[PDB]
RNA sequence: CAAGGAUAGCACCGGUGAUUGGAGUUAAGUCGUAACAAGGUACCCCUACGAGAACGUGGGGGUGGAUCA
RNA sequence: AUUGGGCGUAAAGCAAGCGCAGGCGGAUUGAAAAGUCUGGUGUUAAAGGCAGCUGCUUAACAGUUGUAUGCAUUGGAAACUAUUAAUCUAGAGUGUGGUAGGGAGUUUUGGAAUUUCAUGUGGAGCGGUGAAAUGCGUAGAUAUAUGAAGGAACACCAGUGGCGAAGGCGAAAACUUAGGCCAUUACUGACGCUUAGGCUUGAAAGUGUGGGGAGCAAAUAGGAUUAGAUACCCUAGUAGUCCACACCGUAAACGAUAGAUACUAGCUGUCGGGGCGAUCCCCUCGGUAGUGAAGUUAACACAUUAAGUAUCUCGCCUGG
RNA sequence: CAGCUAGUUGGUGGGGUAACGGCCUACCAAGGCAAUGACGUGUAGCUAUGCUGAGAAGUAGAAUAGCCACAAUGGGACUG
C-alpha cells in the first residue's frame, strides 16, 4: 500500500528525523519508484501519473531547499534532481 | 502560559441598555 | 484584475467603430509622408448623389452623397443643407457628426463653405448654409 | 487562562489579522487570537493608547515554538464595536513606506494611522512631529 | 582602394486580376413555423452526416425545460 | 478602474492536476541598510510656469526675481522586507497509531438474456403508431422449452452516500496502488504558496488499424401524415455504439463560483474516523447538505462547503 | 517577429584618428545577446520647453536654448 513504517525507518537516521527533509524526500523518492512500478503494472491510472508528477514536482522543491540549507547534500548526491 | 497582561481588563455583558432615565 | 496580475494583464481602453478618421489625414506625392494636420473640413470630390429612406420610425426621402476624399477611404454622407447642391462631381469640403438614419451614412457636410455656399432666406444656419447677411 | 482557537501562518500576519478583525465586526464577536510580533505588539499598545481598540494579551507556550495574541474590541453596553474600519498597509506583495511629511489624518482629521520608522513605531502626528518616516501597518479611524 | 556596376539563384513586402464568401440596410419581398408554454418534438453542449431552411437524426456531457413531492 | 472596477444568471475561474520565468513569504535575534526614513551639495537653464513687480493706454506682449525639477556624491538608523548569519514550530508538511472511498487499473467469471442454429409442436397470423400502413409469417408461424455458440451491458443495493484532480467511479469476486478521515509541543526547521512559459491527463463523437458485431440507430431508403418527411410513426438499415492502439484532447469538463491559505449566529440531516458505552444516546473533527443571522450580489439569491471575510499567484473582461 | 550573432568573442604583438579602445590588423582563438522575448524591423530629432485635468496620466520635442543630424545622396583627401 502506502510503503511507509519500513522506509522511513530506513530513512530514520536518529530519534530526531522522524519528520526530517530527509525522510520526506526519502518517502517522495520511494513513492516515484512504487508509483512507476504500479502504473507499469496499470497502464490507465491517471491518478497514479498525476501522484507522480506532483510527487516529482515536490521532490524538486525538497532538493532545492536542502541543497539552499545543507551544502553536504550533493556530495553524497544518491537523490540527484533530474527526473 | 501568561507572557504579559496589557490591561487584563475585558468588557462583558453588553446588555440591551439605553436611555435610563426617561422619567 | 489585482496588481500583481493588473501587471501582465494592463487596462484596456474602451474602443469605438470609425466614425471619421479620414477628414483628417491625406497622401501627396514627393514624399507619402501623410499629410498630419487634422483638417476639419477637407476637400474631395463627390461621386454620387441621390435622396433615400431612413429608418423605419423616422423614414423619409432624405438626400444622400457618396463622396470620396484625397486620402484612400470614400464614404456615403448625408447633406445637412435644405437641399442638395452636390451633383455627383462636385468638390465639397466635409464634417463630423454621425447620422442615425440613414444607412451607410455616418457624416455630415460643412454646407456653406469655399464650395455648397448661398442656402438663401435663412435666420438660422447662415454661418452654415454659407447665407449671407440677414439684410433687411 | 486559557486562549482558545490558534492560527498558523496564513500567508502573514497582516492579513491573518485584518480577516479575524473583519470577521469579529461582521459576527459581532467581541475577542479574536492572532499571531504574535514585535510590530503587532506596538500597534495593538497603540491602538489600546488610542481608543479604537480595547487591549490585549500576548501569550506563548514556551518560547518561540508558539507566539500569539488576542485581542478584544471595545464595545459600549450596546454590541457597538469601536472599530469603524481598520484597512492594512503593510503587506507580502507590496511593501509600503511613507515620508514622516506625507502622512494624513484618517476619518475627518480624527482618525490615527499606524506607522513604524527608521527608529521605532508610533502615530500618524507624533510621526510627522518626528521628522523620522517609514513603512505604515495600518489606517484606523 | 572605390561611388558603384553583375550574374544565376533566392528572399521580403504591395496593388491588381475572368470569378466571388461574409456584414448593416429598404415601416411593404419566398416557404413552413422549427423554436420562445414541456411553444405544436423539451431544450440543448461537444461531435458525424444530410437536409432550401427553420433544422433532423446518431454516441456521449447537462438541464441553462416543464410536471412533481 | 495603484489612483479609480467584475468574474453564478447582463465579460466571466483557465477542462483537470503539478510546476518554473517571475512573484511574494511564519516567530525571535545579529551583520548590511538596496527598499525605508533621514543630513547635505552639485546640477535639473535665463527664457516657461507657481507667488512678485515693472512698462507697453493695460494685458495681449516683453523683461524680471524666491521657487520648481532628476541624477550622482555624502553621517546614520535596524523596524522588517530582497540578502546574510542561526535557532523554534505553526504554514509545506512529515512521524506514529487508529483509518474508510462503486478511486483507478490489472485478473477472472456469473447471469437477465439479445441474436442465431438443431430438436420440435403449432396451423394463419406477427408486427408498428395518435391513426394505420411499411416490414415480418405457410423452406412451418405467432410462440414455446431445451442444448450450443458470438457480441453487448450489468435488475436491487445507490443513499439532504463516500472517493477520485476534472474527465468519473454501481453483477460480483481478488490483487498493485494514488489518495483519504481522526489526534498527535511529537521531526527538517519556512523546507512554503500558487502559477504566464512548461509537464501529464483529458467524456465523447468520428478516423483508420484486427476480430467478432448481439442489437440498433447518422447517413440512406418505403409506407403514412403533412403544405412536404432523410422531423415527430415504424420497418430495412451502415459508420458507430464493443474492445486493443494512437489522434481526435472539445463538453451543459459550468457551481457558467480558480489553486494554496486562515477566520464568520445558529439550526436541522447524513457518511467516515477517534473515545465511550445492550444497541443507543452523546462528544470530536472533517466530509457531505440545507433555511437563515451577519455579510454579500441592481435583482434573482449565496450564506460555515458563500456569491461572507481576507493574503500569494495566475486565467478570463468593455457596446451589438 | 525565437532564435540571432563569425572581429562574433576576447588575448599577445604591431600599426592607428585627437586618443584609450579589435579603432584596425599579423598571430592565438568560439564565443557574445537572449523567454524579464534575443536578433531583426521601421519610426520619433533627446532635455527644457507645449496644453488638459485635482490627480493619475495623455498629448509635441516641429521651429527653438543646449546637444544632435543631414545639409542633393555616397565616399576620398587637404586646410583649420
Amino acid at each position: 500500500q502506502i510503503d511507509k513504517n519500513g522506509i522511513i525507518k530506513s530513512a530514520q537516521l536518529h530519534d530526531k528525523d522522524v519528520g526530517s527533509i530527509q525522510v520526506q524526500v526519502s518517502l517522495l523518492t520511494s513513492q516515484i519508484k512504487q508509483l512507476t512500478d504500479h502504473l507499469l503494472a496499470n497502464k490507465k491510472d491517471f491518478i497514479s501519473k498525476r501522484g507522480l508528477y506532483a510527487k516529482v514536482s515536490k521532490r524538486k522543491r525538497l532538493l532545492k531547499y536542502l541543497k539552499h540549507n545543507d551544502l553536504e547534500a550533493y556530495r553524497n548526491l544518491v537523490k540527484t534532481l533530474n527526473l | 502560559r501568561t507572557e504579559k497582561a496589557q490591561k487584563p481588563k475585558e468588557e462583558l455583558w453588553d446588555v440591551v441598555q439605553k436611555m435610563g432615565n426617561f422619567d | 484584475a489585482t496588481i500583481a496580475q493588473l501587471i501582465r494583464k494592463p487596462r484596456k481602453k474602451k474602443k469605438v467603430k470609425s466614425k471619421s478618421p479620414a477628414l483628417h489625414y491625406n497622401l501627396n506625392l514627393l514624399n507619402k509622408k501623410v499629410t498630419n494636420v487634422y483638417s476639419p473640413l477637407k476637400r474631395g470630390v463627390c461621386t454620387r448623389v441621390g435622396t433615400m429612406t431612413p429608418k423605419k420610425p423616422n423614414s423619409a426621402l432624405r438626400k444622400y452623397a457618396k463622396v470620396r476624399l484625397t486620402n484612400g477611404f470614400e464614404v456615403l454622407t448625408y447633406i445637412p443643407g435644405e437641399g442638395h447642391n452636390l451633383q455627383e462631381h462636385s468638390v465639397t469640403l466635409l464634417r463630423g457628426g454621425r447620422v442615425k438614419d440613414l444607412p451607410g451614412v455616418r457624416y455630415h457636410i460643412v454646407r456653406g463653405t469655399l464650395d455648397t455656399v448661398g442656402v438663401e432666406k435663412r435666420r438660422q444656419q447662415r454661418s452654415a448654409y454659407g447665407a449671407k447677411k440677414p439684410k433687411a | 487562562i486559557t486562549t482558545t482557537k490558534p492560527i498558523k501562518a496564513h500567508f502573514d500576519p497582516v492579513a491573518d489579522l485584518l480577516t479575524k478583525i473583519n470577521n469579529a465586526r461582521k459576527a459581532k464577536l467581541m475577542t479574536v487570537t492572532t499571531i504574535a510580533s514585535k510590530l503587532k505588539i506596538a500597534i495593538l499598545e497603540i491602538l489600546v493608547k488610542e481608543g479604537y481598540l480595547a487591549n490585549f494579551q500576548v501569550l506563548e507556550n514556551k518560547s518561540k515554538t508558539k507566539r500569539i495574541v488576542t485581542f478584544n474590541l471595545k464595545y459600549t453596553q450596546r454590541r457597538i464595536p469601536s472599530i469603524n474600519g481598520v484597512k492594512q498597509i503593510s503587506k507580502p506583495g507590496l511593501r509600503i513606506y511613507r515620508p514622516f511629511e506625507k502622512l494624513p489624518l484618517v476619518l475627518n482629521g480624527l482618525g490615527i494611522a499606524i506607522i513604524s520608522t527608521s527608529d521605532g513605531v508610533m502615530t500618524d502626528k507624533v510621526a510627522r512631529l518626528k521628522k523620522i518616516g517609514g513603512e505604515i501597518l495600518a489606517y484606523v479611524w
